[PDB]
RNA sequence: GAUAACGAACGAGACUCUGGCAUGCUAACUAGUUACGCGACCCCGGUCGGCGUAACUUCUUAGAGGGACAAGUGGCGUUCAGCCACCCGAGAUUGAGCAAUAACAGGUCUGUGAUGCCCUUAGAUGUCCGGGGCUGCACGCGCGCUACACUGACUGGCUCAGCGUGUGCCUACCCUACGCCGGCAGGCGCGGGUAACCCGUUGAACCCCAUUCGUGAUGGGGAUCGGGGAUUGCAAUUAUUCCCCAUGAACGAGGAAUUCCCAGUAAGUGCGGGUCAUAAGCUUGCGUUGAUUAAGUCCCUGCCCUUUGUACACACCGCC
């Protein structure tokens, strides 16, 4: 291409690609079971797969609310006719991913369920799965007015080191109330 | 027959088994090849403050990106190639081809 | 036909001294410019150590080709006494005895072993927050 | 076996220059007299015929590395500029006092410049420039 | 030539050693010298590995002090190089007997310390880096300010202490030492 | 008129033209390697675009 | 200071126990062996437990 | 190792990165060395980074593998954990990153289209266009710069670096060789480069060798405040930056008090990036010149365990 761009640019370019593609996906595909993407390039295809749950609720009316997304990601980026397809597949082994459990704890909070009990509708289910340990931590203002941090453990957890990079995992999701914020913590 | 296809990535080891693979099966199918050369490797350095306000001891954070960069050169014809950068290609990896 | 290549290396900070051997008269010559004409001359000696601990008649036979790359104006004088001292002993290594090889490297060694052995040193980095790599900026109170 | 390279590059100039001032075919320009040589200088030169000198030490950045020295020669002869704040950067040379040098070593016969930019020189200028070398090798023991 | 080792045109023998306390801790002979006073270093990782480096060595080591200074040790090699020849050719003897004699007029055996002080002796190697302390800034203020090179500030300044002509900051501040210590002792 | 007085003043240049990609913000701007995005945001998506703090 | 940790001590034993004749007294010898006796995942520690491993069977001959 | 305790967990350590060892391996016209033939010259040579290619990877480059572990030798110790000394060897303490339970009313609504309540909402606390301020000055403190000179300022010459960035989404703003016009700031034409391919082999600084030089603020020192030329821009007045007008001022080695610091370390010393149309007395990194002292203690200011005492538990900034 003529555009003579270098490879930084190149590389961070894309870096912001797929940082867009999932702050975008996020904050619309939360209640139904979002866990990110994963691009694949071709030549000439480009093969997005959103890595969800309920893979029939997210098409839609027969893939109605997919092929919307497909002609709004190509007038977003700017891609030519038919360079995308997306692929809704479902996320095996649904226990140990962090926002998946996130979003049905966010919505198990605003359908008016306490708090002990859903974190207990939690820990139950992965430790179910068949992990080792968890560090569900909520904070925020709780039937008062000065704050309190709660928090749940059980298992075996790590903090320092290097294999922190590959052994666990870390979500953060902020859920909203009329009275205030709560904020949530998984590890 | 002067073709040059230049990998470029992150990914060290998938890297290592895309060039490998790429020589591999040109060596098994019996055309001169030289060999896996490495490229000197670039970094990036962004130095930032490791806090939203100004409050604090003044402790800086860091960050970095290393790249890598081999090229290959052949001596074949321009048509088959385009099975040979298909045979297990790697994600992350940005392969570039020039026939000129 | 002889071809006695001796390529020896040395290094002390970022100085890559390589020193070179072949055979025929003896002479010392550096970038093709002679010994004189070196750099700082307050140190001419250190090129004579090599010849006065040894001797001149160690010299006989040797002659010398010496490339330099990088360093600082001294570390490129401690990098081109210990390569032609390695390319002394590497050329009665290769294509003479073995065993008048020891009394050369013993007298050299019983000297100094900088001779032989590299500097395992180099620079040091810079912690943030501070003008150097230990020192902090000054702290003041009230 | 003689040439430049062992004669100890220091007083090479001080009978270059003496032979530059002999032959006297140099084309000393009118603004001679008045001229800082740097923006970091202070003072003109003490020397009163600070021209040969530069002519000499030209003749032998030219005759060591190079042709392509002509923004080189003040990226060689820069210096310390001294501002009252901070110890300043390498200044530049002066363009003019090499530019107008070259081209006044251009009247006589030792400099061509080709191509790939810059001067380089003759083999012609080359013996001149290599026979006084074994004078003063052979005259100062 | 087996093993002459000028030190800029000197001779490392002709050195005698007059007291027996200063004897191994002092070494500027056979073993101990290099026709120049300039090393790598690395004498100071381990602790007793210092008493082995030459006293020309510490003495160009500790020459160089207050800011314009740190850094130049090519450069004040050559101070000591012209202070043997003005000594050589003032005294007209061997300049490191000289040395030697002025290490030794010069060192202080006792010192004072607080427990109102009491006094205890002191240690060779003390006396060593006390005494080259000593005499080098006496050579240097008396070359602050002044018209004369700190190679003739350091050549009278060994002469009048091997000599004790009361012209030395040296053993001008010997005398406090000790009867500072002596009063209270 | 006002459509010929409503955006009268050069913008073409200077930080004061210029605004962070995430939140619009005008301070502490990443201008290296094309980022244009403020260094808050910088911190917060450089584990999904790729440095990394080895060292 | 170097004191060798509990999950040193703890696998030096099960090693002896298990393959007491097979052992020696080199330490470049069992420093192979323990690669093929076990799965260790690092160099170092390697050199760490093979060390400890010819201090015992100095202690044992003793 | 002793034992009314036994077995497990996180934290430390372990780990990843960088740093010096490999003549053995992996390879190179986008990096290099050794050979032959051009040349030019000095009477065999010196040459490049001006030329040309034959063999190769020691140097340059980054991948895999080894390599060092208190292993050996003595000394010391319940003959347990270990410490000191020594040989052999490139190394017998390299340097950072990540980091615990529990908690503070530490700071941030002036980072956010993360957000609850309160005020305002068309004569606007929303939004745009012209100005001017956030830079004012009897005093006081904190972070830094040039200095107080002969180990030294001034003219020549001489010869050596390592990390980096670099033609844009809206975006108009790149690093620049090489030819000329001028004191100089620069200009006018010309070419390359999306980068080990050009800028560049990045002829970087004191230090190096020959030059003039005070006991008085001297050629040391170069500041508040005075005449003229060019560049960025729609615009420089309160002077945006640099050369060319000067006052050539205080400062003769610093009081009580106090910070930082043990080996390529303190200090000296220049470069790169960041901020950036204009731009470094700040900061974040790199290199180069390279030391003196120490291998120890609880006196000071503080921390860690065991025992003790208590009228304190918003906990000695206590209570009375
Ligand atoms: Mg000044
Ligand atoms: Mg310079
Ligand atoms: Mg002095
Ligand atoms: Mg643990
Ligand atoms: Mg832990
Ligand atoms: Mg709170
Ligand atoms: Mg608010
Ligand atoms: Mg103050
Ligand atoms: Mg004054
Ligand atoms: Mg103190
Ligand atoms: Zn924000």
């Amino acid at each position: 291409m003529a555009v003579q761009i270098s490879k930084k640019r190149k590389f961070v370019a894309d870096g912001i690609f797929k940082a867009e593609l999932n702050e975008f996906l996020t904050r619309e595909l939360a209640e139904d079971g979002y866990s990110g993407v994963e691009v694949r390039v071709t030549p000439t295809r480009t093969e997005i797969i959103i890595l969800a749950t309920r893979t029939q609720n997210v098409l839609g009316e027969k893939g109605r609310r997919i092929r919307e997304l497909t002609a709004v990601v190509q007038k977003r980026f700017g891609f030519p006719e038919g360079s995308v397809e997306l692929y809704a597949e479902k996320v095996a082994t649904r226990g140990l991913c962090a926002i998946a459990q996130a979003e049905s704890l966010r919505y198990k909070l605003l359908g008016g369920l306490a708090v002990r009990r859903a974190c207990y509708g939690v820990l139950r289910f992965i430790m179910e799965s068949g992990a080792k340990g968890c560090e569900v931590v909520v904070s925020g203002k709780l039937r008062g007015q000065r704050a309190k941090s709660m928090k749940f453990v059980d298992g075996l957890m790590i903090h320092s080191g290097d294999p922190v990079n590959y052994y666990v995992d870390t979500a953060v999701r902020h859920v909203l109330l009329r009275q205030g914020v709560l904020g949530i913590k998984v590890k | 027959h002067r073709i040059r296809i230049t990998l470029t990535s992150r990914n060290v080891k998938s890297l290592e088994k895309v060039c490998a693979d790429l020589i591999r099966g040109a060596k098994e199918k019996n055309l001169k090849v030289k060999g896996p050369v490495r490229m000197p490797t670039k970094t990036l350095r962004i130095t930032t403050r490791k806090t939203p306000c100004g409050e604090g001891s003044k402790t800086w954070d860091r960050f970095q990106m290393r790249i890598h960069k081999r090229l290959i050169d052949l001596h074949s014809p321009s048509e088959i190639v385009k099975q040979i950068t298909s045979i297990s290609i790697e994600p992350g990896v940005e392969v570039e081809v020039t026939i000129a | 036909g002889p071809l006695q290549s001796v390529q020896v290396f040395g290094r002390k900070k970022t100085a890559t001294a390589v020193a070179h051997c072949k055979r025929g008269n003896g002479l010392i010559k550096v970038n093709g410019r002679p010994l004189e004409m070196i750099e700082p001359r307050t140190l001419q000696y250190k090129l004579l150590e090599p010849v006065l601990l040894l001797g001149k008649e160690r010299f006989a036979g040797v002659d010398i080709r010496v490339r330099v790359k990088g360093g600082g104006h001294v570390a490129q004088i401690y990098a081109i006494r210990q390569s032609i001292s390695k390319a002394l002993v590497a050329y009665y290594q290769k294509y003479v005895d073995e065993a008048s090889k020891k009394e050369i490297k013993d007298i050299l060694i019983q000297y100094d072993r900088t001779l032989l052995v590299a500097d395992p040193r180099r620079c040091e980095s810079k912690k943030f927050g501070g003008p150097g790599a230990r020192a902090r900026y000054q702290k003041s109170y009230r | 076996g003689v040439t430049v390279k062992d004669v100890n590059q220091q007083e090479f100039v001080r009978a270059l220059a003496a032979f530059l001032k002999k032959s006297g075919k140099l084309k000393v320009p009118e603004w001679v007299d008045t001229v800082k040589l740097a923006k970091h200088k202070e003072l003109a030169p003490y020397d009163e015929n600070w021209f040969y000198t530069r002519a000499a030490s030209t003749a032998r950045h030219l005759y060591l590395r190079g042709g392509a020295g002509v923004g080189s020669m003040t990226k060689i002869y820069g210096g310390r500029q001294r501002n009252g704040v901070m110890p300043s950067h390498f200044s530049r040379g002066s363009k003019s006092v090499a530019r107008r040098v070259l081209q006044a070593l251009e009247g006589l016969k030792m400099v061509e410049k080709d191509q790939d930019g810059g001067r380089k020189l003759t083999p012609q200028g080359q013996r001149d420039l290599d026979r006084i070398a074994g004078q003063v090798a052979a005259a100062k023991k | 030539t087996p093993d002459i080792k000028l030190f800029g045109k000197w001779s490392t023998d002709d050195v005698q050693i007059n007291d027996i306390s200063l004897q191994d801790y002092i070494a500027v002979k056979e073993k101990y010298a290099k026709y120049l006073p300039h090393s790598a270093g690395r004498y100071a990782a381990k602790r007793f590995r210092k008493a082995q480096c030459p006293i020309v060595e510490r003495l160009t080591n500790s020459m160089m002090m207050h800011g314009r200074n740190n850094g130049k040790k090519l450069m004040t090699v050559r101070i000591v190089k012209h202070a043997f020849e003005i000594i050589h050719l003032l005294t007209g003897e061997n300049p490191l007997q000289v040395l030697v004699n002025a290490i030794i007029n010069s060192g202080p055996r006792e010192d004072s310390t607080r427990i109102r002080r009491q006094a205890v002796d002191v240690s060779p190697l003390r006396r060593v880096n006390q005494a080259i302390w000593l005499l080098c800034t006496g050579a240097r203020e008396a070359a602050f300010r002044n018209i004369k090179t700190i190679a003739e500030c350091l050549a009278d300044e060994l002469i009048n202490a091997a000599k004790g002509s009361s012209n030395s900051y040296a053993i001008k501040k010997k005398d406090e030492l000790e009867r500072v210590a002596k009063s209270n002792r | 008129g006002h459509q010929q007085l409503y955006w009268s003043h050069p913008r073409k240049f200077g930080q004061g033209s210029r605004s962070c990609r995430v939140c619009s913000n005008r301070h502490g701007l990443i201008r290296k390697y094309g980022l244009n995005m403020c260094r808050q945001c910088f911190r917060q998506y450089a584990k999904d675009i790729g440095f990394i703090k080895l060292d | 200071g170097r004191v060798r940790t509990k999950t040193v001590k703890k696998a030096a034993r099960v090693i002896i126990e298990k393959y007491y004749t097979r052992l020696g007294n080199d330490f470049h010898t069992n420093k192979r062996v323990c690669e093929e006796i076990a799965i260790i995942p690092s160099k170092k520690l390697r050199n760490k437990i093979a060390g400890y491993v010819t201090h015992l069977m100095k202690r044992i001959q003793r």
